[PDB]
């Protein structure tokens, strides 16, 4: 049923989306702080 | 003028005299299809699907008809060997027909689209400039794709109104079409599971009919539109190429290392076959059982099927050919004619000895024996003034078991040495070398062709991939750059964000 | 080619890496030095008498 | 340019060239099918590599009995 | 109807025709060892 | 803002390289690596 | 015969471990790579004076 | 030697066959200016 | 059959390399 | 106005490093292929997937160093950290081949980032994206090596480690086991690769020695000005000369440059379809007519027959040792020698 | 020309290198002591000179399962202790 | 254990001495970003 | 007026620090005896 | 059948040479 | 091979007949 490859995979899907959304937290909150100007 | 790499460019807007060339290239197609399936029908030989079925053969469109359930002839032959049929139409002549006449309407219909390209229909009604509405154009096709694929799987892979599919056990031995149930459990993504084909079709059929209807019915938004120059019929170019690449990936990874879709009797066995020696195990299981069920030595290796005997040789393993050794696998090592039997050495202690097996990366490879633990006890050697594992000093013999020479043993040294040459190629058999004029080289297996040309296609269609996505995100610049483009634009810090020119400071 | 013609040849770290005991821990050196001496044996089959061949 | 009882017909699927729907449209619902086609194929690709194993699938031959 | 306003001349100069036929004799020259096998 | 100059800064540096690169020479003779 | 050449050089003076075959390897990598940078960044930034139905 | 007899016909085309094509390109291309 | 055709698109070549010099579309200036 | 915009807007930015979108994609995932292969060659072994020492701690140098493949019992698993090899311990990971496969992997999207990168910046700044076309040639080579090549095969292990040494031993291997340099793919690599070094040299030379005198000085680099519109050397007098030289000449600056682009690329092209055939052991092992003759006629020896003798002394000295998984036994009598040797 | 400070200007300040004289030889003794104390061995599992084979072996601890190749060399290395 | 203190020390010493040497000019940039 | 940690700041600690405990590290090494 | 395998080059030359001469001066001529 | 011969010869006429005939040089009337 579910097995520890199983686990494995939801433990590496859990850690990339961790690792992408905060790059995307950090870069999206850089952007608003120093924007350029026009 | 046009360069010679442009004369096509002159069908970018001419959607009339586009559809006349593909037209005229789906014929051509066609065409290829009948005239690949004639020649392979006039020299396929259907007598022995044992020994020499099509994989050995070199017959490459006939396995394709035999997976979808095309097996007999019109002549009254079939592949799986049974004789007296009648397959009706749908045999490999009429398939053969059918796509040359196909070839031959297409033709027709590509003149006169050729040269009646002035249809209103190409027309945008509010311009008149030629225009075609790709993005409804997608949801319209992805519509009648999901129906041809759903009704492949609902109607021909299950046999509610069709053949099936070619099946078998897992040792490709009694393989036949036949009518297959989807398999909607997790064991449907496996690619063994022949279930799992049918159930892809349908499910995915029906997502294409929904994604269809969403794509006819909904418009691409705006930034999407611009992003991806959905105006230009060069980014379906690039992206259908991508598409196709990746799609020809999967296909040659899938030939290779074999799945429900690409069965060993049609194609041959994979090379990882003979890596994890998969029919030695079977084949010693059968003998193990025999043996322990009573049976003499003799009986327990003349019940081996010649046919499982013939995979466990290594000149079927595609991985043992060469780019120009040409033709069918029987030009080199021959057309098999029967197994020989089983070859059973032992040195003079009576101690049963083990050939080292030839592995798939070497074109020639010594003759070792060992015993069951792995030990040398006898070669042939190269230097002979100091061997000491020779066959006349260790006193080799050979006896067969089933086949062709079961009950026989010989004890003259070079003759002994002579099957231990060919027992690291796995099981020995006898072939006949000259109705080919078979010269002795290992080819490979439709399999191995298939798989070569698909990677080496797909490699060269991410060039296309490549090329026609910078074309369509680039076509402003394809001609040159602007021949005012300033400095101020291209040296640093002028602007905040590159090339924005508004964001100066 | 100028200077192995003279032969200061490649670097040689055939048996560098030795452990504890003083067993030979192969390295990639030392798997080509096997390739090397493939080559060695083989070239010119039947052109050497003696044991070391000196050009 | 030539009209053809065909032609008239298949109009209007040939009509709206340019047409958009504003901004973003659907992008986001994109997305989201996007990335689950992602990781339904990871899940495909990691059964066929047998990195993710699962109870009753038999990645091998044996599989076909 | 009109005749087909697309139609574009075809060039291929002196140099392109040298330069493409060096291309495919030295082709041949290099495959046809493999062909003969 | 530039009070150290720069040919001085190249110059402890560049020994610094010299020092470090010599040790790893070195190092090919003595201890691991060395063939003894 | 000159593929003869360099795999008994090879096997008599391990070309491969030498410094100067490796700069040799480095000119020759080295050199491919910018031929095709040069000639890829001259071709990026023609100048426009053709249409696109004519060689630039 | 034993060669594949349909070597020469391979690169008789393989040869012919490009090479005719550029001919004719070049040709009309001169029966122009 | 096979010598003759290799040296005959060794000539080819040779035959070639004549044109392409001394038949040269001749480069012309501005 | 809304974030997508602004983020947009703060990668695009005119910076000392400039970022991007792609390099989203890039800056990680070359980051992380670089420190892998620097932390491997420090620290890691290769003495259970391979019999070897491959890293400075273990004695190595730099010629020696190397980030070895996964052992053949690992076939091709994407050996993630993650997965049922490892089980999550960075350790095991590292001691059965995990950072081969992170190398690998990271490399290829770091190299798709690049790519990206080259097309992203091309479109910010105006010009044609003809530095990304070419750079689809070491793409297609790292692929067809590193990942096609060993997939064709029994594992990973038989593709090439990341290290001096053991890529020297990936040549020679394919000599001795595909008999590389006979194949017609790789000659065409060899001619692409050569003919682009040639081109570089020439084309540098010519231009340095068919300067204009726009300056005094006796160095001529300060002559040069790179707003100028006039040309800095003579196309004109460059063809007489090579014409007179050499018979031919470019007199075309535009395929010149074109030239220059095409050479190396396809030739890299040629060699990655040639490797794609290696991955199934297709290789241009053999001319079938020499064989014929040499069993038939012991008189008859080429360069070609005598360079298949060396491939066999190759193949059978090195196999046990480079294929330890494989327990190849060959004792002394069965080893190919020639006489003495 | 971007508006970061020139490198030129930062490596002749003073302030700089009295910041880097102190981390740059705290990084190089860090990576000193990773190694004297043993940690990278550990970490790494890289064998110690003494390590690669036990006394009277002569056998590679070979790597030859997938799935269970964690536990072979968890007892390739319980055959040294 | 107790070697990875030893081998992280001296690296936490370097950020705090530099932490401490730049602290007031970093404030300065921060406030600079509005 | 000049930022002091910008993306480039990150990218060069990113590689240079590192580098230093990795030569540290191998430093080490060369007095490494078997 | 026992047939002359250089017939096939016979055959293939003596229709592809001529055709390829009737072709070339064709197009030339359309071209002017 | 010699029938695919024959038949790819006898396959190349037909095709002449049709463009012989339905793209003749139209005659026209000077
Ligand atoms: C160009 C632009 C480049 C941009 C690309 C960017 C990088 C993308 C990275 C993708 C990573 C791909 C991972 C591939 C892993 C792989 O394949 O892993 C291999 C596995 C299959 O695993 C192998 O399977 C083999 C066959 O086993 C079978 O046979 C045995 C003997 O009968 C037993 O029966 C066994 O049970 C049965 O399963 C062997 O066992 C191997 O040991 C085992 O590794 O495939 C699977 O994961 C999936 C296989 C099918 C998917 C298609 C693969 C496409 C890639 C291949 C295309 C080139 C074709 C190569 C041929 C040359
Ligand atoms: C590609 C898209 C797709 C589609 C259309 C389906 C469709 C289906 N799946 Mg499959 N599945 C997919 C992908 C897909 N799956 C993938 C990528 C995996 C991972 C291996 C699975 C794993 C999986 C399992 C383990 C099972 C199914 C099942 C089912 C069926 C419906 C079950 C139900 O009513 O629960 C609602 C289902 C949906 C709303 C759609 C799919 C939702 C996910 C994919 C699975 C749900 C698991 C379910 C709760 C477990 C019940 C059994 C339990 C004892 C373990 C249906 C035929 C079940 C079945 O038929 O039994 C054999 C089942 O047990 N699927
Ligand atoms: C996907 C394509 C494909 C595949 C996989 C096969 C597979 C097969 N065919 Mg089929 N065939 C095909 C297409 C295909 N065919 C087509 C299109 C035709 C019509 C031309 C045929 C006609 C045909 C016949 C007539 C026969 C086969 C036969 C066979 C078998 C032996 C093949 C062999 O020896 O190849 C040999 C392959 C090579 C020698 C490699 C050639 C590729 C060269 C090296 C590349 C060219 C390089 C190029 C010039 C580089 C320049 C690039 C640069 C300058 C930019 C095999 C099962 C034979 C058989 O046994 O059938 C019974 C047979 O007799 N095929
Ligand atoms: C669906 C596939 C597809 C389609 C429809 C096109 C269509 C086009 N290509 Mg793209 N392209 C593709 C695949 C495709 N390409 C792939 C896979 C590659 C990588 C090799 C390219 C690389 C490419 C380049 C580099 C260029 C084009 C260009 C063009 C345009 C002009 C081409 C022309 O006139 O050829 C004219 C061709 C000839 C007169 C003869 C070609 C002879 C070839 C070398 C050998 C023939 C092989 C034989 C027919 C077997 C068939 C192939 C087999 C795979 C089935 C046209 C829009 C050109 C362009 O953009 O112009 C603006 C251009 O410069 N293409
Ligand atoms: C990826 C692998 C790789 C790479 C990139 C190289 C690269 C190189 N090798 Mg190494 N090599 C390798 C693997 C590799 N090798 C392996 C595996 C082995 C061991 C088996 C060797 C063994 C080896 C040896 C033994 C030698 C090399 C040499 C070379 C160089 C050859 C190019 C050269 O000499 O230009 C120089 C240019 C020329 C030689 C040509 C001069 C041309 C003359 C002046 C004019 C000719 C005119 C012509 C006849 C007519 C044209 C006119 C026309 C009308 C016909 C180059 C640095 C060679 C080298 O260093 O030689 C100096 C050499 O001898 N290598
Ligand atoms: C951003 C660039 C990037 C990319 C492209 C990769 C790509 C990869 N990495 Mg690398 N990695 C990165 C950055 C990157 N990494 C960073 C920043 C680190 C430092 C932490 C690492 C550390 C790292 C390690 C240590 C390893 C990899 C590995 C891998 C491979 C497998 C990744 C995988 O299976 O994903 C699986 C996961 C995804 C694809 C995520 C999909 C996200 C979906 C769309 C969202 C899911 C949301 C979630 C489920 C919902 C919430 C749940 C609920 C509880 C609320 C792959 C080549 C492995 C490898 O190389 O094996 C050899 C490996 O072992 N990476
Ligand atoms: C061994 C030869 C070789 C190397 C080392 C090399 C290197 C490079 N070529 C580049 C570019 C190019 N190469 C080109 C053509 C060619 N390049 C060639 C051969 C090479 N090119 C050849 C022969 C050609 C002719 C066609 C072009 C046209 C370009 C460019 O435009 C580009 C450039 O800017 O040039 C100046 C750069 C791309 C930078 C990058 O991706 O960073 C990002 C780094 C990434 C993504 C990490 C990749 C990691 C790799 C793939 C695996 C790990 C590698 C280990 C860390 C190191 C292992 C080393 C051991 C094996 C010894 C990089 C300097
Ligand atoms: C249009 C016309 C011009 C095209 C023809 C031009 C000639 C080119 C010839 C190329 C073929 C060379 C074959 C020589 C061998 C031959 O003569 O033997 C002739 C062999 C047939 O094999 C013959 O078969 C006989 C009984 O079947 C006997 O076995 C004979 O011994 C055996 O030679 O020809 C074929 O196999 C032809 C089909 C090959 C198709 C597979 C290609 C797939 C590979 C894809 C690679 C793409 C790479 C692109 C890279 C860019
Ligand atoms: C008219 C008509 C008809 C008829 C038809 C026909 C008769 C057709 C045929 C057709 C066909 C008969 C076709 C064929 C085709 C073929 C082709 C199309 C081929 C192709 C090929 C290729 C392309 C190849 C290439 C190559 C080579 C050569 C070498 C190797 C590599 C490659 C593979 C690349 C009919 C009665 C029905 C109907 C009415 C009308
Ligand atoms: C893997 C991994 C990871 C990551 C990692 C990394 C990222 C690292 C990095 C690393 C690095 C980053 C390192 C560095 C190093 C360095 C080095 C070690 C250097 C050296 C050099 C030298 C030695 C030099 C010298 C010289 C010479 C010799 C000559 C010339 C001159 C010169 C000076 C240059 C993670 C965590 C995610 C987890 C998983 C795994
Ligand atoms: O490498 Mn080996 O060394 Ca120079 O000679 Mn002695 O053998 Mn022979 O002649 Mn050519 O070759
Ligand atoms: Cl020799
Ligand atoms: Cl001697
Ligand atoms: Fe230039």
């Amino acid at each position: 049923t579910i097995t520890p490859s199983l686990k494995g995979f939801f433990i590496g899907l859990l850690s990339g989306a961790v690792v992408l959304g905060l790059t995307f937290a950090v870069l999206i909150a850089i952007s608003q702080i120093d924007k350029v100007q026009r | 003028g046009l360069p010679w790499y442009r004369v096509h460019t002159v069908l970018i807007n001419d959607p009339g005299r586009l559809i006349a060339a593909h037209l005229m290239h789906t014929a051509l197609v066609a065409g290829w299809a009948g005239s690949m399936a004639l020649y392979e029908l006039a020299t396929f030989d259907p007598s022995d699907p044992v020994l020499n079925p099509m994989w050995r053969q070199g017959m490459f469109v006939l396995p394709f008809m035999a997976r979808l359930g095309v097996t007999g002839s019109w002549s009254g032959w079939s592949i799986t060997g049974e004789t007296g049929i009648d397959p009706g139409f749908w045999s490999f002549e009429g398939v053969a027909l059918a796509h040359i006449v196909l070839s031959g309407l297409l033709f027709l219909a590509a003149c006169w689209h050729w040269v009646y390209w002035d249809l209103e229909l190409f027309r945008d009604p509010r311009t008149g400039e030629p225009a075609l509405d790709l993005p409804k154009m997608f949801g319209i096709h992805l519509f009648l794709a999901g129906l041809l694929c759903f009704g492949f799987g609902a109607f021909h892979l299950t046999g509610l109104f069709g053949p099936g599919m070619w099946v078998s056990d897992p040792y490709g031995l009694t393989g036949s079409v036949q009518p297959v149930a989807p398999e909607w459990g997790p064991d449907g993504f496996n690619p063994y599971n022949p279930g799992g084909v049918v159930a892809h079709h349908i499910a995915a059929g029906i997502v294409g009919i929904i994604a269809g209807l969403f794509h006819i019915l909904v418009r691409p938004p705006q930034r999407l539109y611009k992003a991806l120059r959905m105006g230009n019929i060069e980014t379906v170019l690039s992206s259908s190429i991508a598409a196709v690449f990746f799609a020809a990936f999967v296909v040659a990874g899938t030939m290779w290392y074999g799945s429900a879709t690409t069965p060993i009797e049609l194609f041959g066995p994979t090379r990882y076959q003979w890596d994890s020696s998969y029919f030695q195990q079977e084949i010693n299981r059968r003998v193990q059982a025999s043996l322990a069920s009573g049976a003499t030595l003799e009986e327990a290796w003349s019940a081996i099927p010649e046919k499982l005997a013939f995979y466990d040789y290594i000149g079927n393993n595609p991985a043992k050919g060469g780019l120009f050794r040409t033709g069918p696998m029987n030009k080199g090592d021959g057309i098999a004619q029967a197994w020989k039997g089983h070859a059973v050495f032992r040195n003079k202690e009576g101690e049963e000895l083990f050939v080292r097996r030839m592995p798939a990366f070497f074109e020639s490879f010594p003759v070792i024996l060992t015993d069951k633990n792995g030990v040398v006890k006898a070669d042939i050697p190269f230097r002979r003034a100091e061997s000491k594992y020779s066959f006349e000093q260790q006193g080799v013999t050979v006896s067969f078991y089933g086949g062709e020479l079961n009950g026989q043993t010989f004890t003259d040294p070079p003759t002994v040495k002579s099957y231990a040459r060919k027992a690291i190629f796995g099981e020995i058999f006898e072939f006949d070398t000259e109705t080919l004029n078979s010269d002795g080289i290992f080819r490979t297996s439709p399999r191995g062709w298939f798989t070569f040309a698909h990677a080496v296609f797909a490699l060269l269609f991410f060039f296309g991939h490549i090329w026609h996505g910078a074309r369509t995100l680039f076509r402003d610049v394809f001609s040159g750059i602007d021949p005012e483009l300033s400095p101020e634009q291209v040296e640093w810090g002028f602007y905040q964000k590159v090339g924005d020119v508004t964001t100066r400071r | 080619i100028s200077t192995m013609a003279f032969n200061l040849n490649g670097f040689n770290f055939n048996h560098s890496v030795i452990d504890a005991k003083g067993n030979v821990i192969n390295t990639w050196a030392d798997i080509i030095n096997r390739a090397n001496l493939g080559m060695e044996v083989m070239h010119e089959r039947n052109a050497h008498n003696f044991p070391l061949d000196l050009a | 340019a030539r009209r053809t009882w065909l032609g008239d017909i298949l109009r209007p699927l040939n009509s709206e060239y340019g047409k958009v729907a504003p901004g973003w449209g659907t992008t986001p619902l994109m997305a989201v099918f996007m990335g689950l086609f992602l990781v339904f194929l990871l899940i495909i690709l990691e059964i066929y590599n047998s990195t993710l194993i699962l109870d009753g699938v038999n990645v091998s031959w044996k599989a076909l009995g | 109807m009109e005749p087909n306003p697309n139609r574009q001349p075809v060039e291929l100069n002196r140099t392109s025709l040298y330069l493409g036929l060096l291309l495919i004799l030295v082709l041949a020259l290099l495959f046809s060892s493999y062909f003969f096998n | 803002g530039g009070r150290i100059p720069l040919w001085i800064v190249a110059t402890v540096a560049g020994m610094g390289v010299i020092v470090i690169v010599g040790l790893f020479f070195y190092g090919a003779y003595a201890g691991l690596g060395s063939s003894l | 015969g000159t593929f003869n050449f360099m795999i008994v050089f090879q096997a008599e003076h391990n070309i491969l471990m030498h410094p100067f075959h490796q700069l040799g390897v480095a000119g020759v990598f080295g050199g491919a790579l910018f031929c095709a940078m040069h000639g890829s960044l001259v071709t990026s930034s023609l100048i426009r004076e053709t249409t696109e139905t004519e060689s630039a | 030697m034993e060669v594949n007899q349909l070597g020469l016909i391979a690169t008789a085309l393989f040869v012919l066959v490009p090479s005719v094509f550029l001919i004719i390109l070049y040709v009309q291309t001169e029966s122009q200016q | 059959m096979e010598t003759i055709t290799y040296v005959f698109i060794f000539a080819c070549i040779i035959a070639l390399f004549f044109f392409a010099i001394f038949f040269r579309e001749p480069p012309r200036i501005t | 106005r809304g974030w997508f915009d602004i983020l947009d807007d703060w990668l695009k930015r005119d910076r000392f490093v400039f970022v991007g979108w792609s390099g989203i994609l890039l800056f990680p995932c070359a980051y992380l292929a670089l420190g892998g292969w620097l932390t491997g060659t420090t620290f890691v072994t290769s003495w259970y997937t391979h019999g070897l020492a491959s890293s400075y701690l273990e004695g190595c140098n730099f010629l020696t160093v190397a980030v070895s493949t996964p052992a053949n019992s690992m076939g091709h698993s994407l050996l993630l950290l993650w997965g049922p090899e490892a089980q999550g311990d960075f350790t095991r990971w590292c001691q059965l081949g995990g950072l081969w496969t992170f190398i690998a992997l990271h490399g290829a999207f770091g190299l798709i980032g690049f790519m990206l990168r080259q097309f992203e910046i091309a479109r910010l700044v105006g010009v044609r994206p003809y530095n990304a076309i070419a750079f689809s040639a070491p793409i297609a080579v790292f692929v067809s090596v590193f990942l096609i090549y060993p997939l064709g095969q029994s594992s990973w292990f038989f593709a090439p480690s990341f290290g001096v040494a053991a890529i020297f031993r990936f040549l020679l291997f394919f000599q001795g086991f595909h008999n590389w340099t006979l194949n017609p793919f790789h000659m065409m690599g060899v001619a692409g690769v050569l003919g682009g070094a040639l081109l570089c040299a020439i084309h540098g030379a010519t231009v340095e020695n068919t300067l204009f005198q726009d300056g005094e000085g006796a160095s001529t680099f300060r002559a040069f000005n790179p707003t100028q519109a006039e040309e800095t050397y003579s196309m004109v007098t460059a063809n007489r000369f090579w014409s007179q030289i050499f018979g031919i000449a470019f007199s075309n600056k535009r395929w010149l440059h074109f030239f220059m682009l095409f050479v190396p690329v396809t030739g890299l092209w040629m060699s990655a379809i040639g490797v794609v055939g290696l991955a199934l052991n297709l290789r241009s092992y053999d001319f079938i007519s020499q064989e014929i003759r040499a069993a038939e006629d012991p008189e008859f020896e080429t360069f070609y027959t005598k360079n298949l003798l060396l491939n066999e002394g190759i193949r059978a000295w090195m196999a046990p040792q480079d294929q330890p998984h494989e327990n190849f036994v060959f004792p002394e009598e069965v080893l190919p020698r020639g006489n003495a040797l | 020309t971007t508006g970061e400070r020139p490198f030129s200007d930062i490596i002749t300040s003073v302030r700089y290198w009295v910041i880097h004289s102190i981390t740059i030889p705290a990084l190089f003794i860090a990576g000193w002591l990773f190694v004297s104390t043993g940690l990278a061995y550990d970490v790494f599992g890289t064998p110690r000179p003494d390590s690669y084979y036990a006394q009277e072996q002569r056998s590679i601890p070979l790597v030859t399962d997938r799935f269970e190749a964690k536990q072979q060399v968890e007892t390739f290395l319980e055959q040294l202790k | 254990d107790w070697r990875v203190l030893v081998v992280l020390l001296p690296v936490l010493l370097a950020a705090g001495w530099a932490v401490r040497n730049i602290l007031p000019y970093a404030v300065k940039q921060v406030q600079k970003l509005l | 007026s000049y930022p002091i940690f910008t993306v480039r700041w990150v990218a060069v600690h990113t590689l240079a620090v590192p580098t230093i405990f990795f030569l540290g590290a191998i430093a080490a090494m060369q007095f490494i005896q078997r």
